């Protein structure tokens, strides 16, 4: 049996590999939606951090 | 009530009191490209009234010996008005056309003109006469511009095909004793939703006399044939700097 706390609460032995991503069906190329002019501050899709 | 007509589009209006109805190429009116046929993603520009209007581009003289002429679309308009500018500034173009060919005379003149529209009107050469030389037509003959070009061998349409079967294409006749004009409406015809107005001519307009012009000495001998046309549902995409070719 287990009695000391660190042992009861440990994750030692977890065999379930957590996955951050999952597959989605994609039988066709994505579509393009209508868009209009946007003149905002704060929003900046073009800027990235490679 | 079928003889009289008024064509109004943009800031231009046409009238005729001796018409012969209107032809709608392949039975379908021009239309804008649907979102399912389209492929290019940029939002198109549809100038409307500034480009979908009637443009009178050229006048030819019908003579007793005339062989016939042809014009290429959209080549004829690439350098005219706002339409031309849009065709030059954009890679992609698409539109329909309303063609109105005018030719009046008197109740004493006679002759008949066949006015027809032939899609993908590729021009051929006489191959050096003997047919042993693989020559090719020059740019000024494939894309003659607003002045058009005169057919050298109308019987074979300068492309090895019988003009006698040209009526399988949207057409009308101008039989002087009957009507003084021909009106044909053409939808956009291509295997692609949009294309270049400069590199590709969707169809050609042919105006060929099948029954020769005739009249007696004393009657007005100058019988003009004027070409007026209007783009319909013009759409443009792929914007950048202007290019003439």
């Amino acid at each position: 049996g287990d009695r000391v706390a660190d042992v009861i609460e440990s994750s030692i032995g977890d065999s379930v590999s957590r996955a951050l991503t999952h597959a989605l069906p994609a039988p066709t190329g994505q579509n393009t939606q209508v868009s209009s002019h946007r003149l905002d501050t704060g929003k900046v899709p073009a800027l990235q951090a490679a | 009530s079928d003889r009289v007509a008024q064509l109004t589009i943009g800031n231009s209006t046409i009238t005729t009191q001796e018409a012969a109805n209107i032809i709608v190429g392949y039975g379908e009116w021009p239309s804008y490209c649907s979102d399912s046929d389209a492929t290019a993603v940029d939002k198109p520009t549809r100038p409307d009234v500034s480009v979908n209007r009637f443009y009178t581009l050229d006048t030819k003289l019908w003579e007793k010996s005339s062989k016939g002429w042809y014009w290429k679309f959209p080549d004829v308009l690439t350098e005219t008005g706002v339409f031309g500018q849009n065709a030059q500034f954009h890679y992609l173009y698409r539109s329909g056309f309303c063609i109105h060919v005018q030719c009046n005379a008197s109740k004493f003149h006679q002759g008949a003109l066949l006015v027809a529209v032939l899609p993908e009107y590729v021009i051929g050469t006489v191959a050096g006469g003997t047919g042993t030389e693989d020559t090719h037509p020059p740019y000024k003959q494939t894309q003659p511009g607003a002045d058009g070009f005169e057919l050298q061998h109308p019987y074979v349409l300068d492309a090895g095909i019988p003009i006698s079967q040209l009526t399988v294409c949207p057409h009308q006749w101008i039989n002087l004793r009957t009507n003084n004009c021909a009106t044909i409406i053409v939808p956009y015809i291509n295997a692609l939703p949009f294309d270049s107005a400069l590199n590709h001519c969707n169809f050609g307009l042919l105006v060929v006399p099948i029954s020769p012009l005739d009249y007696d000495q004393g009657a007005t001998p100058v019988i003009p044939i004027t070409i007026t046309l209007a783009p319909m549902c013009s759409e443009f995409a792929g914007l950048r700097q202007a290019v003439t070719q």
